[PDB]
């Protein structure tokens, strides 16, 4: 169907004609398999809910104290590969920053792409640090296993190699399933995650050193949506700083190769601009008609270069850039 | 004499747990103390290093012990990975990999340089 | 072939990496009780890595270990040699043997009672376990399966399995001290028979290794939190005959454990009672004994 | 007899001598730490950790460079 | 201890400061041993006195 499910498996309103029902799928997950056994709570939440109820849930109903940092892990959705000690340095710096600041890590949750690198980073930690995931409900594998009120449901790491559904990362400490009523479709978690991050940033911290609870967004690889959420982060109120980790390709390498040769944002020479446009069109295989549109979106990002921070590896972990951006985007 | 202080600290427990269990009064006056504890025992019946922890304190102690296990094993692994013998072994294995990688790079870059020279000649 | 046959072949080859790469993959249809049987086979043939991989794949160890499973684990001979037959024969002679004799849980509990010595009383020889054994040979399960797996791995000379079962579970320092006392007791029993020096030396080395584990765990607990280290040293272990870790160390004659600063300051705080007048003492104690008004000029610790 | 009351200028010279002795002692201690076998083995293992990755990157991207050179020689 | 080493590095009269620190550390070690306190703190003070010496 338009929701992607089977034609007989049924039972926004535009073309899907949905009705708002009470919640039923919430409880705890017993992660059997994949090494250590970890308990991770889960609550299925509609994509159009108010973020203050999610805040009340995460403070009182989940017994999680308010953190001093929000390390978001926005990255590429498809699975990629990295250099081995680049991944090791990124993971060690991430867990070091997460234990020094007591941060909540807003990783995507489904086990593909940069989330697979974050779960491998928690294997390096191996022994607090919340890892609240915001993944869509319709994309998770074994949805029928996740049904049940207040039940410790078994969740194996059974991942079929040809299935469109993706199993969750077993090492996340918490989970949130963004349910828009459909299955197998992305975009159901993005707006809820953005309003949840802004609602975290509006809560005043106990120390009040900066402006409430600060947010640091980390970017590895990513498509044009990564550039769009970079523009949404930099132009936000407050303007949350963005760490990008280069050496990974995709949008992060384009952003870093621009940022090394940008000066005052739009102060880029003609040959470097043409090289950036042709690498956008050919190296990452985007369309040449939207390459100029991506270039002016990039320049609108680059007008606020004081908050964008990069990381060039070459000891010298990413926690340095994370804490530098934390002191930068704090006022 | 190599274990004299260890033997002394071992016998300290024996004397301490012996003299904790003794009655308060000295050996001549143990008759009075026996009559007082016998009177207390008959009144309770006919009518120090064993703290019995509660369930929540038992859970906290178990979590503390598991944390101590994990940091002890991490410290042992870090000490094994920092010792000179493991460093020499991993360095020799890495240089075993590098000698072959550099030999392959040279032996196939010779063909690359010859192809570049032939392409420059035929242009 | 099916996955139990593949796992049995990988167990026979002693290659855990092949089983991890191929057999424990996605899409496998494990039958009911096949993983428990594979765990039993990995346990009796001394395959610590296969037991690790099966725990990493979730055999539910609390549900696997029953009375009959542990009795089959004690009665098996599919591995290294052990002194358990001689100890069972000795405690049966002391209580008052066919070669086909089945070692009951009561008998091996008497073996822990004899090797532990003193006032130790095993949980198997209690009245509740005896009435459970008489009526059956989660009631038959074990609340702490790693405890009895530690005891089984120690009592049949499986050292690496005993280290692995020390790594998993709770009451770790109690398990280490019990293992040290049991290993030294079997070493003394082998030396009393004056058997081969290699087996008795290996048992003494096992007791020294478990003692070093207990010392290092005590050092880590002292480095982390002193009050929680005191609570760990003094609390009553209900699964070890209501003893403490200090009493198990003293029964083990472990001089290095009590010579640690944690147990020594514990014994010092116990030694002087509720009295804080404890700088250059002894003479003050004698003066307080001889002069009953002299007690009033002494410092006392608050409640 | 062993309490020579030095003047102010001699006190300044003695203080400068002591500061110089501090600096050469710390330089000698740092040079002895940097020349010991354990620090040498540690820095050599860290450097070879860097080289194995650098040589692997050089090989894996020089394969594409050699393939591009072969394709350019074929298409010429 | 590390703050004492750093403050030994900075300033004048360095050998006098080192000998005063050694005597003070051994004196507090003897005062802790006269109270017969924990062996770790008294051993650390004796080690500090030996390091300053």
């Amino acid at each position: 169907c338009c929701c992607g499910r089977l034609i007989g498996q049924h039972v926004w309103s535009i073309s899907k004609h949905t009705q708002l029902s009470p919640t039923d799928a919430f409880g705890t997950i017993e992660f059997q398999g994949g090494g250590h056994s970890n308990k991770a709570m889960y609550v299925r939440v509609s994509f159009d809910t108010k973020p203050d109820l999610l805040l009340h849930l995460m403070t009182k109903e989940w017994q999680l104290e308010l953190p001093k940092l929000l390390i978001s892990v926005h990255g590429g959705l498809q699975n990629f590969e990295l250099q081995p000690k680049l991944k090791q340095v990124f993971g060690k710096g991430l867990i070091k920053a997460a234990m020094t600041t007591g941060a909540w890590i807003f990783t995507g949750g489904v086990n593909t792409g940069v989330i697979r690198h974050v779960g491998d980073a928690l294997k390096d930690h191996a022994s607090k640090i919340c890892t609240i995931g915001i993944a869509p409900w319709g994309i998770v594998e074994n949805q029928e296993d996740l049904i049940g009120r207040d039940v410790v449901r078994p969740y194996q790491t059974m991942s079929n190699p040809m299935s469109k559904l993706t199993v969750l990362n077993s090492m996340h400490s918490h989970f949130i399933l963004a349910d828009n009523g459909t299955t197998g479709k992305y975009g159901a978690e993005v707006k809820l995650r953005r309003q949840l991050e802004k609602h975290i940033s509006l809560q005043k911290i106990n120390t009040r050193i900066g402006q409430g609870v600060p947010v640091v967004a980390l970017i590895v690889e990513g498509g044009p949506n990564v550039i769009s959420i970079v523009l949404e982060y930099l132009r936000d109120t407050p303007p949350v700083p963005v760490v990008v980790c280069d050496g990974s390709g995709r949008a992060s390498d384009i952003l870093a190769f621009g940022h090394k040769y940008s000066e005052e944002g739009g102060l880029i020479n003609e040959s470097l601009r043409d090289q950036l446009l042709v690498t956008i069109q050919k190296t990452f295989t985007y369309t040449r008609t939207q390459a100029q549109h991506l270039f002016i979106i990039l320049m609108e990002c680059m007008k606020k270069k004081e908050l964008i921070t990069v990381f060039r590896m070459g000891h010298q972990d990413i926690d340095l850039a994370i804490l530098t951006a934390l002191l930068k985007g704090a006022n | 004499k190599s274990i004299s202080n260890q033997v002394w600290k071992f016998q300290r427990y024996q004397l301490i747990m012996t003299f904790h269990e003794r009655p308060v009064l000295p050996p001549p006056l143990i008759i009075f103390s026996h009559m007082t504890m016998i009177f207390q025992h008959l009144c309770c019946r006919w009518r120090g290093l064993k703290l019995f922890i509660t369930d929540d304190e038992l859970k906290k102690v178990h979590d503390f012990e598991e944390q101590c296990i994990e940091e002890y094993f991490r410290e042992k692994d870090d000490r094994f990975n920092s010792s000179n013998d493991e460093r020499i072994r991993v360095t020799s294995e890495r240089v075993e990999n590098m000698s072959m990688r550099l030999e392959e790079v040279n032996e196939r870059e010779h063909s690359m340089k010859a192809s570049l020279q032939t392409v420059d000649i035929r242009l | 072939a099916s996955a139990p046959d593949q796992l049995s072949l990988a167990l026979a080859w002693n290659r855990v990496d092949i089983a991890r790469s191929q057999i424990f993959i996605y899409g496998q249809q494990w039958p009911v009780g096949s993983l428990e049987q594979a765990m039993l086979d990995a346990l009796v043939l001394d395959r610590v890595d296969f037991v690790k991989l099966l725990i990493e794949n979730g055999v539910s160890m609390h549900r696997f270990l029953t009375i009959s499973r542990l009795e089959e684990l004690y009665n098996t001979r599919h591995g290294p040699s052990n002194t358990l037959y001689h100890l069972v024969r000795d405690v049966k002679k002391r209580e008052y043997l066919p070669p086909d004799y089945r070692i009951s849980l009561i008998d091996i509990g008497l073996v822990i009672e004899y090797l532990m010595g003193g006032a130790y009383r095993c949980n198997y020889t209690r009245k509740r376990f005896r009435t459970l054994y008489h009526n059956l040979f989660e009631i038959n399960h074990f609340p702490f399966p790693f405890h009895e797996l530690m005891v089984w791995a120690v009592l049949m000379k499986r050292q690496k399995m005993a280290l692995f079962f020390w790594q998993h579970g709770e009451e770790a320092m109690a398990k280490a001290l019990v293992a040290c006392k049991l290993c030294k007791a079997m070493a003394h029993e082998a030396s009393e028979n004056d058997m081969v020096d290699d087996i008795s030396q290996e048992l003494n080395h096992n007791s020294r290794d478990f003692g070093q584990l207990a010392v290092e765990l005590l050092d880590q607990s002292y480095k982390q939190d002193e009050q929680l280290a005191m609570k760990l040293l003094t609390y009553e272990l209900k699964n070890w005959s209501n003893a403490t870790c200090l009493q198990l160390a003293v029964a083990a004659k472990h001089r290095d454990f009590i010579a640690h600063t944690c147990s020594q300051m514990l014994l010092t705080d116990m030694w002087m009672g509720r009295l804080r007048m404890r700088k250059n003492s002894g003479l003050k104690v004698i003066l307080g004994i001889l002069l009953p008004p002299s007690i009033l000029s002494l410092e006392f610790k608050n409640k």
